Order: C-alpha cells, then structure tokens, then sequence
C-alpha cells in the first residue's frame, strides 16, 4: 500500500531516470521503526527514550508509518530508526537533541522530524542549527494546529529558520484543515489519508503534517542520489524554488514539492 | 516542575565539568550533549535558582514535550 502521494510529488520522474535514493542515509526521528515489516528495510538506529531501549520496536505506529513513506518516495534510501518519542507519541526536548546529535555523529544526510511543540528550546534550536551547519538536510512537519486568524501556528522545530517546514495537502492539492500556517511554512506535501506501513506487518492510512514531512525527506533523498555533491542548502533551494504554487503562501508556503523540477 | 536543560558558557565541553556545576547544587545529570553546550538535568527549585546565578550557566529552560504530528 503506497501513498497517492508518490505520484503527486512527481517522485517517479526520478525513478524513471534511474534514481531511487541509493546510498542516502535518512534518519527517522520518531517512535522507532518496527522490525515486523517484510519490505521495510532499516539500515540501523538507536534509542534515546530511557524506558524503551529498542529502536526497532514501534509501540506507537507513527515512526513505522513515516518510515514507509520515506521508502515509498525513495525505495533505495537507507533508513535509520532514531527513537526519540515513546509509545504515547511524546518525547522530551533532550531526547530529540540526543537523536539529532546521533544523526550528525553518524553522518546521516537527511533528518526527518514528524513532531512538534508550541514552544521552542534554545538547546533544540542549537541542535538543528548545528545539523544544518554540518551539511544535513533537516525536514519537519509544520504542525497540526490549523488556523488562528492571522497568527502563525507553525510548531517547533519546524518554526526555526534552519528547518524545512512542511504543510499538508490532500489528493486535490487542497490544504488540510489541520495544517499549520504562517510565514515559516516552506512547502506542502500529501498528508491526508496516506497509506503506509504499520507495526505488526499491517498497512493503513494516517493523516497529519507528520505524513507530509517524509514525502519531502524522501524527495531530498532522491535528489541527493542523483546529485550526491549538492549541498543541503542547494537541495533545500531546489525544492523550494521549483515548488508548484497552490494558493496564498501563508497557507501553502511556496506550494507543492515537485521533485522532477527540483532535480534538474 | 522538575525536568530541565541547562545551557553552559564556554570551557565546559567535558561532561564531568558540566556535571560538577549541576551536582554541587544537588541537581541530577540526565545527559550531557555532544555538540550543544548544554545538559539535561532534574532540578528542584533551589537548584534552578542557584544555577541561574552561577556564572557558568547560560540558561535554564524546561525540558518540554514534543509530540508526533499525526491527526
Ligand atoms: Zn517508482
Ligand atoms: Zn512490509
Ligand atoms: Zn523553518
Ligand atoms: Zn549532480
Ligand atoms: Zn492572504
């Protein structure tokens, strides 16, 4: 079961050219990635949840679903299960920092954070800024906080400038009503009823900006597999600059990613 | 309440050095970061106050919760 989302972002344009994400290391900072899955390849990982030591057991389902979406976009990418959220889907800022620092130390190419908080942390900002300074593409879900009149509702870490903030559209390129909004929003990707892998060898649909973010993390992996010498800055610019405009930028950012256009 | 991150000024790269500043005020080290100049700690109110007054300390912030954005 594969998201309609793969075709919507034009990922098969890259696959048709022979690029599927080979040799790109993507860190999935989430609730783990479940080992129960026949197709899902996981290259490695580590846990920073004190009470849950196994990064290959996902007691929530989020991490496995996100992981499946990365691979649906970039089938040859190397996924790393960086467990920073527990079974209830929450994690402390310091656990997340530990995951980001692990990703840096272990030469990950891309970090995906399908997680958020209304308030930031100076230490978490330092962590994501350091990851970007070291050359990693850092991608986050923009938040599920909908609208609040003219105010930004983008969550942290997506709200930090160094992080790509990803909103959610449906299969008709309409913004999902939950999708956060604000000037910090960068791009949109499919995030409504996305079908992907779940623990226990299951498949199923989930919605959220958590589902949109991995389409962009996978898009980054596709671009790097074609262009291994482009910098994170160049990958980010390519995705933002070539996005398909979808409406008012407060709600849609630069619009929907187009991996065909980006990977020129 | 009790879970914090303590930011440090320069010269405290070593975990032993960060931990000393925390533990001498009776705080408990949870983790020293590798790249970020900070450490997570559990702290009572007095420890927080003493840390905010310690010239070693750049900031004390709550170790707040982040959540999966599935809807
Ligand atoms: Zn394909
Ligand atoms: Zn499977
Ligand atoms: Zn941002
Ligand atoms: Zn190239
Ligand atoms: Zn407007």
């Amino acid at each position: 079961c594969v998201s309609y989302g793969v075709a919507q972002i034009k990922a098969p344009a890259l696959h048709s050219q022979g690029y599927t994400g080979s040799n790109v290391k993507v860190a999935v900072l989430a609730s783990g990635i479940d080992s129960s899955h026949p197709d899902l390849n996981v290259a490695g990982g580590a846990s920073f949840v004190p009470s849950e030591t196994n990064p290959f057991q996902d007691n929530n389902s989020h991490g496995t679903h996100v992981a499946g979406t990365v691979l649906a976009v970039a089938p040859s990418a190397s996924l790393y299960a960086v467990k920073v959220l527990g079974a209830d889907g929450s994690g402390q800022a310091s656990w997340i920092i530990n995951g980001i620092e692990w990703a840096i130390a272990n030469n990950m190419d891309v970090i995906n954070m399908s997680l958020g908080s209304p308030s930031g942390s100076a230490a978490l900002k330092a962590a994501v800024d350091k990851a970007v300074a070291s050359g990693v593409v850092v991608v986050a879900a923009a938040g599920n906080s909908g609208t609040s009149g003219s105010s930004s509702t983008v969550s942290y870490p997506a709200k930090y400038p160094s992080v790509i903030a990803v909103g959610a559209v449906d299969s008709s390129n309409q913004r999902a009503p939950f999708s956060s909004v604000g000037p910090e929003l960068d791009v949109m990707a499919p995030g409504v009823s996305i079908c992907s892998t779940l623990p226990g060898g299951k498949y199923g649909a989930l919605s959220g900006t958590a589902m949109a973010s991995p389409h962009v993390a996978g898009a980054a992996a596709l671009i790097l597999s074609k262009h291994p010498n482009w910098t994170n800055t160049q990958v980010r610019s390519s995705l933002e600059n070539t996005a398909t405009k979808l409406g008012d930028s407060f709600y849609y950012g630069k619009g929907l990613i187009n991996v065909e256009a980006a990977a020129q | 309440e009790k879970k914090y991150i303590v930011g440090f000024k320069q010269g405290f790269k070593s975990c032993a050095k960060k931990e000393d500043v925390i533990s001498e005020k009776g705080g408990k080290l949870q983790k020293c970061f590798k790249y970020v100049d900070a450490a997570s700690a559990t702290l009572n109110e007095k420890a927080v106050e003493e840390l905010k007054k310690d010239p070693s300390v750049a900031y004390v912030e709550e170790d707040k919760l982040y959540r999966a954005l599935s809807a």
